């Protein structure tokens, strides 16, 4: 399936992905197209900071779901 | 200030789920913000009001953002001031109002207690995480509901 | 095909000023910005990339004229 | 319509292989090439720019991803 | 007046010029768009290597005339 | 069959250049039959000069092999029609194409350089008696470089 990712500027890129894909796999596809190391990527869905371990299915991310891209943030 | 016009333009036109930001009719640099508490978080179901102000050095300097609604969070104090790197040193002029607010929304999902801003809340969050969560879920009910 | 037309306008947009590129230059990481925009960010010798936060030096700025040319082309298509 | 598309297709063309860019990278002068193309020219760690003859070092290659993205967009537009 | 310049790859650029303009002025406009220093540019029209000193009028280069771009060459 | 050669060949037949013809041999797409028009305001004006061009296997990373098949009175071309031009040797660029190579050769006819010679006799004659050399070249153009198609 294809999901959407809203990059910093607001431009939306399309990624072919599989429900079983990990977030790190998604960051990699973002990195290949936008050139941001996964270390610096943070993906937000339903207000949640999606973590590297879990999968798209773990978050109920279905077809045409949009993730929002942000930079590494630290509340500390 | 054209950047502000275009930012504001996409905020009114192409909105983001769980975030509203409209400008004050008296000052386009001041924004009236409402943030939805993230799901699977103590703040779930909450509607948090925030103040955003764009200084004149924007986007070379971060916006000034503080909570108007009361919040029990390690990285937000009693005055509503937010201790977040993106709002200080790790600010990027590529960040926009959209991403700033999403960043703040992320912070509610992933609080960082270890390094304290509100030492009361921070210590309580690690020493008794479950009680702190219960408090925050309560404060969400008390202050962050029926506040629209 | 306005959707794709816009997608091309967005590729030639500056992440700082959000306008189409004016004197597009790149920094060490490969990301591109208006010379004026990135110069103000890096005033005093350099800073970090607004997109990936990689360090950059103003002396290592590199013209990216292809991006400029794609702007002009897109301007003709409109209007 | 195709005439303007051609002008844009030529902007994303490699001057060495004359195909659309594949892994577009730039050298010190700012001119961009396919990584493979410029790498073979610069075999031994450097040479001169095929377009301007300015000296370049292979270690100072810089990705130019905007050009890549504009290629894909143009390829999709044809479809 | 707009003239044409066929660049190395074959890409044709359009340049606003005045018949009183020197060849050097033309190289400069080429340089601003293509990034080739004038000492590396040579312009060919009707088989002639156009010289930096003389003007477009000196060569009878009128509206919609195409010049061809080449790199510095030396007969030896 | 590098695709560059295919596209070059393609654009030479499709987008032609005034005063230059380059057709591929049906027996070898790496060999081109070329005709160059003598540049105007040159001794060679009015001439049609035949040239052979061959693309080596390292093309475009190496320059084409180009030699004159028509006889020409020029300081930088010898009796066999072999050309001494930097762009065909040391100062070659893989961004140059057959189009620009041939235009480059055409430029050389416009701007002969005797100081560095390949045909020493012609070079000296160009320097000692420029006017006679020009007349000779204009003659050779009529004798050898006309009615030769
Ligand atoms: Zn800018
Ligand atoms: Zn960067
Ligand atoms: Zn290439
Ligand atoms: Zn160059």
């Amino acid at each position: 399936m294809q999901i959407f990712v809203k990059t910093l500027t607001g431009k939306t890129i399309t990624l072919e992905v599989e429900p079983s894909d990990t977030i790190e796999n998604v960051k990699a596809k973002i990195q290949d197209k936008e050139g941001i190391p996964p270390d610096q990527q943070r993906l937000i869905f339903a207000g949640k900071q999606l973590e590297d371990g879990r999968t798209l299915s773990d978050y109920n991310i279905q077809k045409e779901s949009t993730l929002h891209l942000v930079l590494r943030l630290r509340g500390g | 200030p054209r950047r502000i016009i275009k930012e504001t333009q996409r905020l009114l036109a192409e909105p983001v789920p769980g975030i509203k930001a409209e400008p004050d009719e008296s000052n386009a640099r001041y924004f009236h913000v409402v943030i939805a508490g993230p799901q699977d978080s103590p703040f779930e179901g909450g509607t948090f009001k925030l103040e955003l102000f764009l200084p004149e050095e924007y986007p070379m300097a971060a916006p000034k953002v503080r909570f108007m609604t009361k919040i029990y969070h390690p990285n937000v104090d009693k005055l509503g001031r937010i201790k977040l790197d993106i709002l200080a040193d790790k600010w990027s002029p590529a960040l926009q109002i959209r991403t700033v607010l999403l960043s703040i929304q992320a912070l509610l999902s992933a609080p960082n207690p270890d390094d304290p801003l509100a030492n009361d809340v921070a210590e309580q969050w690690k020493t008794n995480e479950a009680q702190a969560i219960e408090t925050a879920r309560a404060w969400t009910r008390l202050y962050a509901m029926n506040n629209i | 095909s306005a959707a794709r037309l816009t997608m091309m306008w967005e590729e030639v947009t500056c992440p700082i000023c959000l306008d189409p590129f004016v004197e597009p230059v790149s920094i060490e990481c490969g990301h591109s910005f208006c010379q004026e925009c990135i110069s103000q960010v890096g005033k005093g010798g350099g800073s970090v990339c607004p997109v990936c936060r990689q360090r950059f030096l103003l002396k290592n700025l590199r013209p990216n004229r292809q991006l400029a040319n794609m702007v002009n082309n897109l301007k003709e298509i409109s209007q």
